[PDB]
DNA sequence: CCGGCACTGGAACAGGATGTATATATCTGACACGTGCCTGGAGACTAGGGAGTAATCCCCTTGGCGGTTAAAACGCGGGGGACAGCGCGTACGTGCGTTTAAGCGGTGCTAGAGCTGTCTACGACCAATTGAGCGGCCTCGGCACCGGGATTCTCCAGGGGATCGGGC
DNA sequence: GCCCGATCCCCTGGAGAATCCCGGTGCCGAGGCCGCTCAATTGGTCGTAGACAGCTCTAGCACCGCTTAAACGCACGTACGCGCTGTCCCCCGCGTTTTAACCGCCAAGGGGATTACTCCCTAGTCTCCAGGCACGTGTCAGATATATACATCCTGTTCCAGTGCCGG
C-alpha cells in the first residue's frame, strides 16, 4: 500500500459504488467466477436509468410552484410517459394517486 | 447493537443535485427509489446467470450483462443504456 | 324550493374531487378488525406490527379502483351508463381470475 | 280407364349402377349424442337431441340412450298407408289411410345410382322415340336418384303450388340420403304432392294443372 | 386469554366507502346489487396474502408478522410494491 | 322436356354447426406450411440479414400462433353475446385486448 | 432478394377454421383485415428474441431451443419441443 | 470400498434417482451447502406427481377402445381436473387440441 | 461413425412407474417428450424457491425443512396435502433402516 | 280557401345563490449539516485451470424438376338479423334531520425480538473400485387389408292346380 | 243340365347375393439383448455453521374520557332501462373453373461439433487507511385560517314563427 488509493469509480467517472457491486455480485449465488468490467457496466447502467425517473419528477414539481419532491410527481411522472409505463407496468406506489381522465359519454351534451 | 443498514440515498442524493441545482426530496420518495434501484439490478443479473448457464460457461462478463439489457429494457432506453456502459468501460481500462 | 340541482350534476364534480387527492378512503379501526378475524382460521394468537397493517389496505385499494375501471368499459359496451353485477364477472372471466 | 300401369320392379333400398362407390366408414367417424336413460321418449320428436337438429341418424351401437332410442326410422321403416286412388287427369298420385302428426317421417325416396355421362346418354336415348321421362333426382354432386326402371310407390307423386311434403337430405351411416317429411298433420284422405324445383335444358312446355290461387305460374318459375 | 371471537366483520366496508372507490374509478351511476358482491370480492383477495403471509412467518419460528412478510407475499404472486422497505 | 329434381337445401347456420363439432375434435394443424414459411423468412430479415433456420424451428411458432388465435377468438365471443348480438365485430377484439391487458 | 405480399397468404379460409374451432357461428366481414394485423406484432416480439439469443452464442442457423427459451420468457411455455 | 454396494434409491423405497437429484442440487448455483434429507425429500414429491398424472390419462385412453397413450388423452385429463388445471395452467400442450363446448344462445330453437 | 456422446432423461423411470398403475397399456414416442419436460418444469420451481427462502433468512444451507415450506406454496389446496405425506415417510424409511 | 283579431308553443338572456380561487399571517416539525470512529475496500504477490484459437469430419439446409388432385377464387340468389324509433313505469339521486361510533389525548404492563458466548455434530474433500445406464442390432407379432368358400335369405321362374264361359 | 281347353293365385329348380365368418400377406412402430465406460458407493479426516442458554429493553395490547364528523333513515320526482314493431341490406349456402400446395427425386457445399495445446485472467492472503454510518442540532418550507372576489348552473320573463280553425 505504497501509493495513495484511488477508488475505482474515479477510474471511470461514475458516482455508484463500483467496489460494492463486486461484492453483492460475488456473495449472490449467481455463478462461481465474476469478471473484471461487469461492475463498471452494471453501475453506468444503474445510474443512468435513475438520472431521468428524477429529471421528469423535478419538472412535474415545477408545475405547482414547490421545492420538494413527494410520492405523487413520481407517479405523475412515470404514468404520462410510455417507456417507463412499459417498464414499471406491474409495480404499485404508495400514497401515489391516479391521472385526471373521464370519458365523453358521460358528459353533459 | 444498533449494527448498520446501507442503502442508496448518498449517491441518489449526488445524482439529483446535476440535474436540478436548487430542489430537495423527502423521506417517502427516498425510500420510494430505493426499492427501485435494488428491484433492477437483481432483474439484470439473474439473466445473465440464465444466459451463462445455457451456454455452459463459468464465469459472468460485460459481454453478458450488454445481452442482458437488450432483452429488458424496451426501445430507446435498451439503445441509450448501450452506449452508456461502453463509455465507462472503455476509459477504464485506459488507465 | 331550495334551488334543486339536477341528477348527474354532484356526482360529476365529485368524480373529478376524488381524482386529484391521494388519501385512503376506508376507516382504519374497521378494516383492521377484519384482518385479524380472517388471519384465526390458519393460526392462533398471532401478533401485527403496526405497519403490517398499513401496508394491506394500499393493496386492496389499488386492486378495486383498478377492477371498477374495467367494469365501466363494458358498461358503455352494452350501451349503459349504470354498472351491475353481470359486468363484474365478465371482467373477471376474461382477466382470467374466474 | 280400368287398366293398371306398367308395373316396376319392386324394391326396397339403392343398388348402384354407375362409377361411383359407397362411402360406408367405420365406427370411430361417426357421430356421439348428448342425451342418455331419462325421460319417456330419448331422441324423440320434442327433445333437444344434437343429432336430430342437425340432421342425423344415431346409431344403437354408439348412442348413450341405448337401443329404445327413436333416431331410428331409416331401418324400421314404418312407412305411409293406403295405396294409388285415381285422380282425374293427373297420373296417379297417392291418399293416406291412417292420420299423421305434424313433421313426421313420410316413405322415403329409393331407385338406382347413375352418374352424369350416363344419364345424359340415357335421356338423349329416350328422347328419339318419345318416351316422355317424368323421373329424375339429383342430390350432390356426382350422383343422381332414378325411378322409372324400379323403384318404390314415392314414384307416384305430383306436384302442387300448396303442397305437403318437402325432400330433406339426411346423413345415414356415413351416406347422405333422401326422405320426405309432412310440413302439417293433416286427417286422411288427401293426394301427397311436393314442390320440386326442375332445372330442364330444353324448355318449359307443362303448365300447373293443379288448381290454387297463386299456382298459375309454370312448372319451372315462382 | 383475552381472545373473544369477532364475528360479523365484513359489513363495516359501509356502502358510501364503496360509492367513494367507485368515484375515483370514474363510475356516474350505480345499481343496488353491486354492495353485496363487491364485498365478495374483496374477502377472497386477501385470504390469499395473509395465508401465505402466516406461512412465511411460521417457518422463521416467530409470532409477529411483520411487514416484509406482506411484501414477499404480495410479490410472489406478481403486484410488487414500493414503499414499506426492500 | 325432361327435367331433374332437387332437394331442398340447408337453412343458414346448420352447415355452421356441424363444422363447429367437427373441428373441435381433430388435432391437426389449420394453415398451409409453405405460405406461413414463407411469412417467418420475411420478417427475420430486418433483424439479421442472411441467417438459416432449422426444419423443427419453423414447426415450433406455427404451433404457438394457432394456440394464441384460437383463445382470442373465445374471449371475443362473450363480448359478443354480452352486447346481445350472434354476429362479431372488429370492435370486440379490441375491448379483449383491453381489458387482458395487450393494448 | 427482398419479399414482399406474404402477409395475404393467410387467407380467409384459413381464419374462418380457426374461428371455428374457438366456437363462432357468424363473421363479420372486416374481421379479416384486423386480425392479419394482430397476427404480425406477435411474431416479431418472438423473432426478435430468437435472433439475439442466436447472435449472442456466435452462430448463423436459428434452432428450436431459442423459440422455446423466447417464448417461456414472457410465460408462454410450450412442452414437446425440448 | 468392501462391503456389497446398496442403491440409496433402494434404502428409501423409491423409483426415482436419488444420487441424481443430489450433483444437480450440487451443480445449480442453489446455495453453499445441502443437506443429506433434500434429495430424499425432493424425489418422493417428484414421483407422486408424475404417477397422478398417468393414471388418469390410462383412464381417459381407455374410453376409446385404445391401449396406448397419445398427447390428446395428456390433455383431456388435465383439463378436467380443477387442480392440474391450476398448476399447469399457462402451459400449452403441442397436439392437443380444446375441449368441446358450445354456448347455449347459439343452440338452433323452435 | 464417431460414437456421439450421452445424454440422459427420465425416460426408463417414467416406464417404470407406468407398469404399477396400468400394467397393460404402453406410451408414445412423442408422448414421453412432454413428460420430460413436465418433470424438469417442476423440478425447477421448487429448487429455485427454497434457494431464496434460504437466503432471506441468513442461511447457507438447504435442508428438508425447506423444500416443505417451498411445496405449501406452490401447490394447491388438496394436492399439497398427500405430497408432504409421501416426503415425509421417505425419509423416516430412510433414516432409521 | 287563403287570409285574419287574436291565439299557441318555441327561443333567448340576463340574473341570482352557490361553489371555487385567491392574498396575508403564524408557526411547528422535519430536512440538511457537522463530528467521531470502526469496518470494509484498495495495493502487491503468487500459483493453477478456464477459455481463445487452429484444424478436420461429415450432417443437413438449400435448390431445381415433374405430376396429380384437393383447395381457393368468383359470381348468383334469398331469408334472417342488426339498427332505429316509441312508450311505459320502476329504481336511483338530491336534500334534510337524528343517532352512533371513529378518532385524539394519555397511562401503565409485560411479552417477545435481538445480541452475546460456548461447543459439538454434520457436510466438503480425496482416493480406489465396481455396476447401472445409454447406444446399436435382432426378433416376434398384433393389426389393417384381400381371398374364400358360402351360409341364411332372397328371388326369377315357367309350372302345379281350382275356375270359367260356353262346349256338349 | 255335366264337362273342356285354356286361364290366374300359389310354388320351388336353380341361382345368386352379401357379407356372418374364418383365415392368408404385409407392415411402420415399439420391445428385448449383449459390450462398454464413467459416474455413484465405501471409508476417513477436519473445521466451520448452527443449536441452546441467558439477558437487556422496545413496542404491541388494554383501558378511560370527550368532541365532533360521518353513517343512517325518509321522501319526492325524473331520467333511464327494457320491451315492441317495421325495414333493408349483408352474410350464408351453391356451382364452375383456375392455381399452386404436396410428394418424390437428385445434387452440391456451408457450417455445426469434437479434439489438442498454450497463455492469461480470476481467486486467495496480508497489510494499511479513509469513506460511510449513527448521533446531535437549528431554521425555514409548507400547512392551516380569514376575508374577499368572482365563475358556474338553473330558471322566470319576456318575445318571433306560425297561426286556432272561422269563415264568404
Ligand atoms: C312426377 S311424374 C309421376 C308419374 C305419373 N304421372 C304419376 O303421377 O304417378 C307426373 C307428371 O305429371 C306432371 N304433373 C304432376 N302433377 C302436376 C301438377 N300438379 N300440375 C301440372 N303437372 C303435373 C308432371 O309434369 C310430371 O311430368
Ligand atoms: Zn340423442
Ligand atoms: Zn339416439
Ligand atoms: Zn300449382
Amino acid at each position: 500500500t505504497r501509493a495513495k488509493a484511488k477508488t475505482r469509480s474515479s477510474r471511470a467517472g461514475l458516482q455508484f459504488p463500483v467496489g460494492r457491486v463486486h461484492r453483492l455480485l460475488r456473495k449472490g449465488n449467481y455463478a462461481e467466477r465474476v469478471g473484471a468490467g461487469a461492475p463498471v457496466y452494471l453501475a453506468a447502467v444503474l445510474e443512468y436509468l435513475t438520472a431521468e425517473i428524477l429529471e421528469l419528477a423535478g419538472n412535474a414539481a415545477r408545475d405547482n410552484k414547490k421545492t420538494r419532491i413527494i410520492p405523487r410527481h413520481l407517479q405523475l411522472a412515470v404514468r404520462n410517459d410510455e417507456e417507463l409505463n412499459k417498464l414499471l407496468g406491474r409495480v404499485t406506489i404508495a400514497q401515489g394517486g391516479v391521472l385526471p381522465n373521464i370519458q365523453s359519454v358521460l358528459l353533459p351534451k | 447493537r444498533k449494527t448498520r443498514k446501507e442503502s442508496y440515498a448518498i449517491y441518489v442524493y449526488k445524482v439529483l443535485k446535476q440535474v436540478h441545482p436548487d430542489t430537495g426530496i423527502s423521506s417517502k420518495a427516498m425510500s420510494i427509489m430505493n426499492s427501485f434501484v435494488n428491484d433492477v439490478f437483481e432483474r439484470i443479473a439473474g439473466e445473465a446467470s440464465r444466459l451463462a448457464h445455457y451456454n455452459k460457461r463459468s464465469t459472468i462478463t460485460s459481454r453478458e450483462i450488454q445481452t442482458a439489457v437488450r432483452l429488458l429494457l424496451p426501445g430507446e432506453l435498451a439503445k441509450h443504456a448501450v452506449s452508456e456502459g461502453t463509455k465507462a468501460v472503455t476509459k477504464y481500462t485506459s488507465a | 324550493k331550495p334551488h334543486r340541482y339536477r341528477p348527474g350534476t354532484v356526482a360529476l364534480r365529485e368524480i373529478r374531487r376524488y381524482q386529484k387527492s391521494t388519501e385512503l378512503l376506508i376507516r382504519k379501526l374497521p378494516f383492521q378488525r377484519l384482518v385479524r378475524e380472517i388471519a384465526q382460521d390458519f393460526k392462533t394468537d398471532l401478533r401485527f406490527q403496526s405497519s403490517a397493517v398499513l401496508a394491506l389496505q394500499e393493496a386492496s385499494e389499488a386492486y378495486l379502483v383498478g377492477l371498477f375501471e374495467d367494469t365501466n368499459l363494458c358498461g358503455i359496451h352494452a350501451k349503459r351508463v349504470t354498472i351491475l353485477p353481470k359486468d363484474i364477472q365478465l371482467a373477471r372471466r376474461i382477466r382470467g381470475e374466474r | 280407364n280400368s287398366r293398371k300401369p306398367p308395373p316396376y320392379k319392386h324394391i326396397k333400398a339403392n343398388k348402384v349402377i354407375g362409377k361411383v362407390q359407397i362411402q360406408v366408414a367405420d365406427l370411430s367417424e361417426i357421430p356421439r349424442c348428448n342425451c342418455k336413460p331419462a325421460d319417456e321418449n330419448p331422441c324423440g320428436l320434442e327433445s333437444e337431441c344434437l343429432n336430430r337438429m342437425l340432421q342425423y341418424e344415431c346409431h344403437p351401437q354408439v348412442c348413450p340412450a341405448g337401443d329404445r332410442c327413436q333416431n331410428q326410422c331409416f331401418t324400421k321403416r314404418l312407412y305411409p298407408d293406403a295405396e294409388i286412388i285415381k285422380t282425374e287427369r293427373r297420373g296417379w298420385g297417392l291418399r293416406t289411410k291412417r292420420s299423421i302428426k305434424k313433421g313426421e317421417f313420410v316413405n322415403e325416396y329409393v331407385g338406382e345410382l347413375i352418374d352424369k355421362e350416363e344419364c345424359r346418354l340415357r335421356i338423349k336415348r329416350a328422347h328419339e322415340n318419345s318416351v316422355t321421362n317424368f323421373y329424375m333426382l339429383t342430390v350432390t354432386k356426382d350422383r343422381i336418384i332414378d325411378a322409372g326402371p324400379k323403384g318404390n310407390y314415392s314414384r307416384f307423386m305430383n306436384h302442387s303450388c300448396n303442397p305437403n311434403c318437402e325432400a330433406q337430405k339426411w346423413t345415414v351411416n356415413g351416406d347422405v340420403r333422401v326422405g320426405l317429411f309432412a310440413l302439417c298433420d293433416i286427417p286422411a284422405g288427401m293426394e301427397l304432392t311436393f314442390n320440386y324445383n326442375l332445372d330442364c335444358l330444353g324448355n318449359g312446355r307443362t303448365e300447373c294443372h293443379c288448381g290454387a290461387d297463386n299456382c298459375s305460374g309454370f312448372l319451372g318459375v315462382r | 386469554r383475552h381472545r373473544k371471537v369477532l364475528r360479523d366483520n365484513i359489513q363495516g366496508i359501509t356502502k358510501p366507502a364503496i360509492r367513494r372507490l367507485a368515484r375515483r374509478g370514474g363510475v356516474k351511476r350505480i345499481s343496488g346489487l353491486i354492495y353485496e358482491e363487491t364485498r365478495g370480492v374483496l374477502k377472497v383477495f386477501l385470504e390469499n396474502v395473509i395465508r401465505d403471509a402466516v406461512t412465511y412467518t411460521e417457518h422463521a419460528k416467530r409470532k409477529t408478522v411483520t411487514a416484509m412478510d406482506v411484501v414477499y407475499a404480495l410479490k410472489r404472486q406478481g403486484r410488487t410494491l414500493y414503499g414499506f422497505g426492500g
